[PDB]
């Protein structure tokens, strides 16, 4: 009944967000990496 | 050259640690899911008891 | 040299904010199914109401 | 109950090998680095 649909809904919204802090971590490795790359090889 | 290289191998290293944590986000889904179906048999129980 | 140690140090950081994610998504994740164990254990107070 | 008991119990084990084998693949590219 209605206890686990509203627990998968909520599954459903926090499968979500914890996506885009995984996505966010990879972001912001691609732009440091980047950098560091960029910066080392105008040496 | 092998600073961008070594960059790609750190990039697909963590999307495969990604691409872990999805395959479980989506067991997380289906188990909660299969769950709904679980409650909804055990209310088979009790309309039989209603009959 | 220190491009390795910085790319090196950059993704340590970055799986270890992966994992302190999950951590935090499990914990919660079996708080919830835990809170899910306790609502279903009230709602026998209507079966052994009924029983009454 | 014995559903979401179950339940609990699976969670338990599935987070536990998630977490695992994720400890080690970090020891991994670190001792690799």
């Amino acid at each position: 009944a209605c206890l686990n649909t509203r627990f998968l809904e909520e599954e459903e919204l926090r499968s979500h967000h914890i996506l885009e802090r995984l996505d966010a971590h990879i972001e912001e490795l691609k732009r440091e990496s980047e950098k560091t790359v960029r910066q080392f090889t105008a040496l | 050259g092998a600073l961008e290289e070594l960059r790609g191998q750190y990039i697909k290293a963590v999307k495969k640690i990604k691409c872990d944590m999805l395959r479980y986000i989506q067991e997380s889904k289906e188990r909660a899911a299969e769950m709904v179906k679980a409650e909804v048999l055990r209310e088979r129980q009790e309309t039989a008891r209603k009959m």
